RNA sequence: AAGCUCCUUCGACGAGUCGAGUAGUUUGGGAAUGCUGCUCAAAAUGGGAGGUAAAUUUCUUCUAAAGCUAAAUACCGGCCA
RNA sequence: UUGACCUCGGAUCAGGUAGGAGGACCCGCUGAACUUAAGCAUAUCAAUAAGCGGAGGAAAAGAAACCAACAGGGAUUGCCCUAGUAACGGCGAGUGAAGCGGCAACAGCUCAAAUUUGAAAGCUGGCUUCGGCCCGCGUUGUAAUUUGGAGAGGAUGCUUU
C-alpha cells in the first residue's frame, strides 16, 4: 500500500497546481492561499508558455497527479484558471477577477492548513449541468481523501461555491462555536477571494473536442 | 577551426576535462600574485573573440577578486572590480575587455584584455586606433566596457526607459522645469 | 633550512600533480609518446619538406624576377598552424599528422588525437612543440601535417604511416580510454 | 481593417541564427565524447541506463531550473545511451 | 604510506608535504562515491570513421 | 508639483532667437560646401503605424532594397546621389512599393548628374 | 456551443458513486442547497447583501453538515490543547490584531473628544 | 584591384552567458522595471520580446552575452566679443 | 659537453607612458537627515547634498535579442505634445512614464566565427651613404576576402580606377 490512504475505500486523487511566466504577486498569492488549505497538491512555477497545452499532461504524469490547477497569465494583468482531469478526462477554463487574497488584513478568520473543508455548492450546480461538470471538478480538486495522512482531522472550515449572474463566486469561512442562550456555529470568512467566469468546456484533457461555450464574455 | 572546437568547450565547463584544468589551473593562480601578467590568454578562443590580438600592444592580465557579499550588496559587479585593479596597475594602457577565466571558494579569476596607445603598431592599425583617442582613457572606471554596460542598462526598450540614454541625464530631464519666452 | 624561491617550487608542484591526479583520458592520452625510433624516421622525411626560409624565399624571388628582366609545379612544404591543420584534417587533406604534447594550454589539442580518428587520419603524439618549431622555421609549433610528397618518396611516406598504424596507434588502442594517474 | 496586395518576401538571411549546419553538430558530437560528462548529468545517465525514467527527469529539472530544458537533457543523454550500447 | 601506483608501476615515495598537495586538490576534485566516478570512455562517435 | 528643488532645476529660452540664427548659419554652411547639391537627402514616403492615423501619411527614412532595383538605381549609388536608403523596412504591399519607385522615378527626372572628373 | 449529451457523458466518466445509499457524508463533505441564492441577491453591486447571501448559503452548509458529521460521528470541534499549525501566518494575526485595535482605539478616544465639546456647548 | 548578373556548389553568427530559486537595491513598473551578490546551471527546424477566450499556446517582430562613429542637446569653468 | 623552447627574474640599457591641477556642464561608485503627511515609523525628502573614481570641447548614447498589431514603422540624441494619462500607491502624503504624432539633425560601419596554404603575402625596432639592409614579433595567427535584410566560390559580360 503507497497511496497512504487509512480508509474503508481509497480515494485516491492528486492535483498539481502551476503558474504561467507572467503571473502577478496576486496571483501568486493564490497559489499560495489555494496550495496552503489543498493537502494533496504540489506545488510548481513558470510553465513556459511556448510549450503546448498537452506537455501539462505527462508534467503531471511525472509527479502523478491526476489534476491539475493552471493559472494562466496574459498581458501580466489577467489570471485564466484551468481545471483538469490529466490523463484523458474532461477540463475548463476560467477568467478570474476581483482577487483578494490571505495576506490583506481585512478578513479576521483563520483556519488550520490541511484540514478538511465543507463543500458549500449552489442550487444551480445541480440543476444545469454545464455547472454540473465543473461541479465534480471542484469536488475532485478540492477532495481530500478520507484517509489522507497529511490531513489534519478536526473540521473547521466550509468553501461556498456559488453563481450569481454567471460567474461562480468562491468563499471561505470558519466555524467557530458560541454558545446559544437559554452552541451555533458563526462563521468568519478567512480567505480567498475570487470571481470565477467559465468560458469553456472540452472534452478532452486539454484540446478534444469543444463542449460548452460561454457565448457572453467580454474579455478584457 | 580549432576555434570552434574551443567554443564547446567552454560550453561543457563541469565536464571530466574542463573541471580538471580549471582544478589545477585555480591552484596555481592560488600561489601566483593577486593581479599578474599572462603570457599568452588561457582561453585563446574567448580573447580572440573579446578583441585580443597576437600583436605587439595586446597584453593580458589575469586578477581574482574577493567573492560574496559586501545585507549590502555591491552595485559594482566583480568583474568592473577586475577592471579597475589592473587599470590602476597598468596607469599607461587601455582596458579593452574582459572575461571570466576560472573561480574558487573564496576568489573570482578574470583575465582582462589591454591595449598600449602609446605602441606605433597599434597606433597605424585603423580597427584599434580609436583608443588612442583620449576619450577613451580609463573606460573602466566610467563603465565604459561590457561589464559597466550591463550594469548601466544600456539596452533597448521599454524594459530600460530609466537608464538607456544615462540614468542620472534621464532624472536631470524629467526634473527640469522648462519655461520658454511666450508662454 | 634552505629556503627555494616560489617559481621554482611551483614548476615541480605543477609536474607532480599532472601525473598524479586522477587525469581524464583525454589528457592521460598525451602522456603517451612515441618511441625514439619512430620520431627520428618520421624527422627523415619531415625535414626533406621543410619550409622555405625568409632568406631563400627573397632569393628565388629576385631569381625569377631577374629572369624577367632579362615552368614548375606545386611546391610540396610541410603543413603547421593550427587552424591550418585541423581544416586539412577535416577536408581529409592531410595524411600523416603530428601533434605536440606539451601545449600549455592543452584544450587547444585535446580534441585532435579524436579528430584524427574519425577522420581515419593516421596521428602521432610527439615529444616537443619545440622540435616542431626547429622542422617549420618557428619558435613553437602545436601541430604539423603532412598532405601530400614528392614522387621520389610517396613510399617512405606509407611506410612511415604504417609505422604509427602499428607501433604506435595500435599500443594506445586499448589505453587511451582509460583514466591517468590515481593514488 | 484596409484591403492591399500583400507581396511574398524574400526569405530573411537572418533566420534561424543559431545552427543547422552539419559542421557544428558534428563538432558538439565530438567535443562531448572528448570531454566527458558533468557530474549531474552521471546521475541521470545511471538512472536512465536502470530505467528510472522517472526520476531522471525530475532530476534534470531541480539542476537546471525548467522542464524544457529537463526534457531536452534527458533526450540528449539517451541518445548518448544509444550509440554508446551500439559501439559495444 | 606508500601505496602502489594503479598502472602497474612502482612502490612511490614522495614527501608528506607533497601527499598532502594531493589530497588537497583531489578533495575539490571527487563527485561522489556509491556511482562510477571516474570511467573508460566509449567512443560512441569515433568508431563510425567519417 | 514642487516638492523637489525645482529652484535649482529651471531652464529658460533667452537663446531661442540666437539659436534660429545658429540652426539657419549651419543650413547655409551646409550649402556653401555642398553648394550644387541639396542641403537634405531624399526620403521616402510612408504610412504611419497605428490605427489613430492610417490614414495619414509621411517621410520616411531610407529606400527599401526593392524599390531601389525597381526604379533602375543601383544600391551602392544611391548614397551617393542624395537618396537614403534603408535596410531594415520592408515592402509588406504592392502600395507602397508603388509609390516610392513613382517617387524614385519623379527625382530621376529632375536630376542632373555630372561626370567624376 | 452547448452539446447537452456529450456534457452528461464526460460527467460519467469521473463520476463518483457520491450517495448516502452507500457512501457516508465523511466521503464527500458536498453540500447543495436548496435556495438557489441568485433570487436571494436583489442588486449585485449590494455590497452588504451580496456577502449575506454567500454567507447565508455557507450558514445551512455548515449547520446540516455539523449534524450529520455527528451521527456518523468524527472529531469535528478543535479541542484547547490542539495546537495545530494555521493557514494564516501568526505575524498575519498580530497585525490584524493590530489593527483591530486601532480601529476600536480610535472609536472611544472621539467619544471622548464628543465629551470634551459637550462641555463647550 | 572593384560593382552588378546568374547558379545541377556552399553559407560558419559571441556561455559561468541566458535561465531557475533566493537576498539586497531600485523603479510608475513582483513577465522581478533594471542591476548586483549567492546556489544550481542551458539550446540548436535555436533564443528574446510581444499578440491572442477564441481552442492551442496556431500568429507577429527582432537576434543578447565583442567593438567604433560626426550632427541636432548641456554648460555658474577656459580664450574672447 | 653544446644548443634550443617555455616560465620567472635583474639592469643608472634604449624608446615611451601614468600621477597633479581644474571639475560650470559629463560618465560611474557610495549615500544622509530635517521636513510633509498639523503627532510618526512605510513612504516623501532623494536614486538629492556631502564623500570617492574617471574624461572632453562636448560627454554619454548609438546603428534593434527595438516599437508595434498597423494599409505599418525603422540607429542614437534634443524640443512640443502625449500628460499630471497609464501605473504604483500608511490608495493619505502623493509619486509618476512610454509608444504614436509635429519638428531639429541625419551616416553608417569594424571584428570573432573559414585553409593564403600554388608560397606571413603582415608588423615593431636598430643601422643607414636615405637606397635598403639586419634583429625581433608572429602559425597558441599578423595581412587580404566576409559580417545574416548578408556573404563565399565558380561562370559570364558590361561598367569603374
Amino acid at each position: 500500500d503507497r497511496s497512504n490512504i487509512i480508509a474503508e475505500r481509497k480515494n485516491k486523487q492528486r492535483v498539481l497546481v502551476l503558474s504561467s511566466r507572467g503571473v502577478t504577486y496576486r496571483h501568486r498569492h493564490l497559489l499560495n492561499d489555494l496550495a496552503s488549505m489543498l493537502p494533496h497538491g504540489r506545488k510548481d512555477a513558470k510553465f513556459d508558455t511556448k510549450s503546448r497545452l498537452y506537455e501539462l499532461c505527462e508534467l503531471a504524469e511525472l509527479y502523478n497527479c491526476n489534476n491539475v490547477l493552471f493559472f494562466e497569465a496574459r498581458k501580466g494583468k489577467d489570471l485564466y484558471m484551468w481545471f483538469s482531469k490529466v490523463p484523458n478526462g474532461p477540463t475548463v477554463k476560467f477568467y478570474a477577477q476581483n482577487l483578494h487574497t490571505m495576506e490583506e488584513l481585512h478578513f479576521q478568520g483563520n483556519c488550520l492548513k490541511g484540514s478538511r473543508p465543507i463543500l458549500s455548492f449552489d442550487a444551480a450546480f445541480e440543476q444545469e449541468p454545464y455547472l454540473k461538470v465543473i461541479k465534480e471538478l471542484f469536488l475532485h480538486t478540492f477532495g481530500v481523501p478520507q484517509g489522507h495522512k497529511k490531513s489534519k482531522p478536526f473540521i473547521d472550515h466550509v468553501l461556498s461555491f456559488s453563481v450569481a449572474d454567471g460567474k461562480i463566486w468562491v468563499r471561505n469561512y470558519e466555524i467557530r462555536e458560541v454558545e446559544k442562550v437559554k452552541t451555533d456555529i458563526n462563521l468568519i470568512e478567512i480567505g480567498p477571494r475570487f470571481v470565477l467566469t467559465p468560458i469553456i468546456i472540452q472534452e478532452g484533457s486539454f484540446g478534444g473536442p469543444i463542449l460548452y461555450e460561454n457565448k457572453r464574455f467580454i474579455s478584457p | 577551426g580549432a576555434l570552434k572546437y574551443l567554443e564547446e568547450l567552454s560550453k561543457k565547463k563541469q565536464s571530466d576535462v574542463v573541471r580538471f584544468l580549471l582544478r589545477v589551473r585555480c591552484w596555481e593562480y592560488r600561489q601566483l600574485n593577486v593581479i599578474h601578467r599572462a603570457s599568452r590568454p588561457s582561453r585563446p578562443d574567448k580573447a580572440r573573440r573579446l578583441g585580443y590580438k597576437a600583436k605587439q600592444g595586446y597584453v593580458i592580465y589575469r586578477v581574482r577578486v574577493r567573492r560574496g557579499g559586501r545585507q549590502l550588496k555591491y552595485q559594482r559587479s566583480l568583474r568592473a572590480t577586475a577592471e579597475e585593479r589592473v587599470g590602476r596597475r597598468c596607469s599607461n594602457l587601455r582596458v579593452l575587455n574582459s572575461y571570466w577565466v576560472n573561480q574558487d571558494s573564496t576568489y573570482k579569476y578574470y583575465e582582462v584584455i589591454l591595449v598600449d596607445p602609446n605602441h606605433k603598431a597599434i597606433r597605424r592599425d585603423p580597427r584599434i586606433n580609436w583608443i588612442c583617442n583620449p576619450v577613451h582613457k580609463h573606460r573602466e572606471c566610467r563603465g565604459l566596457t561590457s561589464t559597466g554596460k550591463k550594469s548601466r542598462g544600456l539596452n533597448k526598450g521599454h524594459r530600460f526607459n530609466k537608464t538607456r540614454a544615462g540614468r542620472r541625464k534621464t532624472w536631470k530631464r524629467h526634473n527640469t522645469l522648462s519655461l520658454w519666452r511666450y508662454r | 633550512m634552505v629556503k627555494w624561491p616560489e617559481y621554482i617550487r611551483l614548476q615541480r608542484q605543477k609536474k607532480i600533480l599532472r601525473m598524479r591526479l586522477k587525469v581524464p583520458p583525454a589528457i592521460a592520452q598525451f602522456q603517451y609518446t612515441l618511441d625514439k625510433n619512430l620520431a627520428a624516421q618520421a624527422f627523415k622525411l619531415l625535414n626533406k619538406y621543410r619550409p622555405e626560409t625568409k632568406q631563400e624565399k627573397k632569393e628565388r624571388l629576385l631569381r625569377e624576377a631577374t629572369a624577367i628582366k632579362e615552368v614548375s609545379k606545386k611546391p610540396y612544404t610541410v603543413k603547421y598552424g593550427l587552424n591550418h591543420v585541423v581544416g586539412l584534417i577535416e577536408n581529409k587533406k592531410a595524411s600523416l599528422v603530428l601533434i605536440a604534447n606539451d601545449v600549455d594550454p592543452i584544450e587547444l589539442v585535446v580534441f585532435l588525437p579524436a579528430l584524427c580518428r574519425k577522420m581515419g587520419i593516421p596521428y602521432a603524439i610527439i615529444k616537443g612543440k619545440a622540435r616542431l618549431g626547429t622542422l617549420v622555421h618557428k619558435k613553437t609549433a602545436a601541430v604539423v601535417a603532412i598532405t601530400e610528397v614528392r614522387s621520389e618518396d610517396k613510399n617512405e611516406l606509407a611506410k612511415l604511416i604504417s609505422a604509427v598504424k602499428e607501433g604506435y596507434l595500435e599500443k594506445v588502442e586499448d589505453t587511451r580510454k582509460r583514466w591517468g594517474g590515481g593514488i | 481593417g484596409h484591403k492591399t496586395t500583400r507581396r511574398v518576401l524574400k526569405e530573411r538571411p537572418s533566420r534561424r541564427k543559431g545552427a543547422q549546419s552539419k559542421r557544428t553538430q558534428f563538432v558538439r558530437s565530438l567535443i562531448r565524447e572528448v570531454a566527458g560528462l558533468a557530474p549531474y548529468e552521471r546521475r541521470v545517465i545511471e538512472l536512465l541506463r536502470n530505467g528510472k525514467d522517472k526520476r531522471a527527469r525530475k532530476f534534470s529539472k531541480k539542476k537546471l531550473g525548467t522542464f524544457g530544458r529537463a526534457k531536452r537533457k534527458c533526450e540528449e543523454l539517451q541518445r548518448i545511451i544509444a550509440e554508446s550500447r551500439r559501439a559495444h | 604510506t606508500g601505496l602502489t601506483d594503479p598502472n602497474t608501476g612502482k612502490p612511490l615515495n614522495l614527501s608528506r608535504d607533497e601527499l598532502e598537495l594531493i589530497r588537497k586538490v583531489q578533495q575539490g576534485l571527487i563527485p561522489d562515491d556509491v556511482e562510477d566516478p571516474y570511467p573508460d570512455t566509449v567512443e560512441w562517435f569515433t568508431s563510425v570513421e567519417e | 508639483h514642487f516638492r523637489k528643488h525645482w529652484q535649482r532645476r529651471v531652464r529658460c529660452h533667452f537663446d531661442q532667437p540666437g539659436k534660429k540664427v545658429t540652426r539657419r548659419l549651419a543650413r547655409r554652411a551646409k550649402a556653401a560646401a555642398l553648394a550644387p547639391r541639396p542641403v537634405d537627402k531624399l526620403r521616402p514616403i510612408v504610412r504611419c503605424p497605428t490605427v489613430k492615423y492610417n490614414r495619414r501619411t509621411r517621410l520616411g527614412r531610407g529606400f527599401t532594397l526593392e524599390e531601389l532595383k525597381a526604379a533602375g538605381i543601383p544600391r551602392l549609388l544611391a548614397p551617393t546621389i542624395g537618396i537614403a536608403v534603408d535596410h531594415r523596412r520592408k515592402n509588406l504591399s504592392e502600395e507602397s512599393l508603388a509609390a516610392n519607385v513613382q517617387r524614385l522615378k519623379d527625382y530621376k527626372a529632375r536630376l542632373i548628374l555630372f561626370p567624376r572628373k | 456551443i452547448n452539446n447537452k449529451e456529450g456534457l452528461l457523458t464526460a460527467l460519467r466518466r469521473i463520476q463518483l458513486d457520491i450517495n448516502p445509499k452507500t457512501t457516508p457524508f465523511s466521503f464527500h463533505q458536498s453540500v447543495v442547497a436548496s435556495k438557489r441564492t441568485e433570487d436571494s441577491i436583489p442588486q449585485i453591486e449590494d455590497d452588504l447583501q451580496r456577502e449575506l447571501a454567500f454567507m447565508n448559503q455557507a450558514l445551512e452548509a455548515a449547520r446540516l453538515g455539523r449534524s450529520l458529521l455527528r451521527k456518523e460521528g468524527v472529531p469535528f470541534t478543535r479541542p484547547t490543547d490542539y495546537f495545530a499549525e494555521m493557514v494564516r501566518t501568526d505575524a498575519t494575526m498580530e497585525k490584524v490584531k493590530q489593527k483591530l485595535i486601532e480601529e476600536a482605539t480610535a472609536k472611544k478616544a472621539a467619544a471622548e473628544a464628543r465629551k470634551q465639546r459637550d462641555l463647550k456647548k
